[PDB]
């Protein structure tokens, strides 16, 4: 009633998956040598990227609080070498996922 | 209340879950 509910996020979530998925292997490949590959990372479905760029993309439809964010973006950055940027100490890479956050009381 | 309040907290829990690379995390699924 109040709650998205856990099934319905999952669900949507799947959906969110699914047009990914279909995106990432029938969209036309670039055909300019280097760019940064297309993927889905459990979260967002990322486009290929422009080397030396950021790149971002909207917040996921499937957040329960997506209403709460709709000029949200979730952020890349695409190195020159044609590499998704992953910084000192980690083995996911780097993102951005601030404007996307939920944020507790007020209005 | 209580039962429509957990499953709210369980698709943050989620959310979470994703956040930190999903099935990739190594952490199992929340709920």
């Amino acid at each position: 009633g109040a709650t998205v509910s856990l099934w319905e996020t999952v669900q949507k979530w799947r959906e969110y998956r699914r047009q990914c998925q279909r995106s990432l292997t029938e969209d036309p490949p670039p055909a300019t040598d280097l760019f940064c590959n297309r993927t889905f990372d459990e979260y967002a479905c990322w486009p290929d990227g422009e080397p030396g760029s950021f790149v971002n993309v909207s917040c996921p439809w499937y957040l329960p609080w997506a209403s709460s964010v709709p000029q949200g973006h979730v952020y890349r950055f695409c190195t020159a070498e044609g590499l998704w940027l992953q910084k000192d100490n980690s083995s996911l890479p780097w993102r951005d996922l601030s404007e996307c956050e939920e944020s507790k009381r007020g209005e | 209340d209580l039962s429509k309040q957990l499953d709210e907290q369980c698709a943050k829990l989620f959310i979470e879950w994703l956040a930190a690379g999903g099935p990739s995390s190594g952490a199992p699924p929340p709920c």
